[PDB]
Parts: structure tokens; C-alpha cells; sequence
């Protein structure tokens, strides 16, 4: 998590980080 | 007059933006007008 980095739509994962 | 936490199509001296206005705990100088994040969306604005 530390190392990874209007009109835009992001849909939440059906499997969030917790369930994954 | 301006509004707080009430979404509007605000025009801060030629800057047209839509969304909710919430108080910011990061403070630049008022003359330093606005910034943009990694997504290049406007993050703050100062009113006269």
C-alpha cells in the first residue's frame, strides 16, 4: 500500500481489501 | 454570498467548479490561489 501510488469514475471492488 | 457544505456550481473569479465546499486544514497564502492533485482536479480555492 505504501509503495503503490471530475469525469472520472472508480467503482469500488466487489471484493474490498478486507474480504480479499 | 457563498455556501458551506452545500454543493453548487461555484465561480470563484472565473473558476467554475462543482462539488461540496469543506474547510481545509492545509493553508497556503491567499494569493496562492489553487492547487491540483495527482488526478489534476482542483483541491481548494480562496474567495475575495
Amino acid at each position: 500500500f505504501n509503495k503503490v501510488t471530475k469525469g472520472l469514475t472508480v467503482l469500488p471492488p466487489l471484493l474490498t481489501d478486507e474480504m480479499i | 454570498n457563498l455556501v458551506k457544505n452545500k454543493c453548487v456550481n461555484f465561480n470563484f473569479n472565473g473558476l467554475k467548479g462543482t462539488g461540496v465546499l469543506t474547510e481545509s486544514n492545509k493553508k497556503f497564502l491567499p494569493f496562492q490561489q489553487f492547487g491540483r492533485d495527482i488526478a489534476d482536479t482542483t483541491d481548494a480555492v480562496r474567495d475575495p
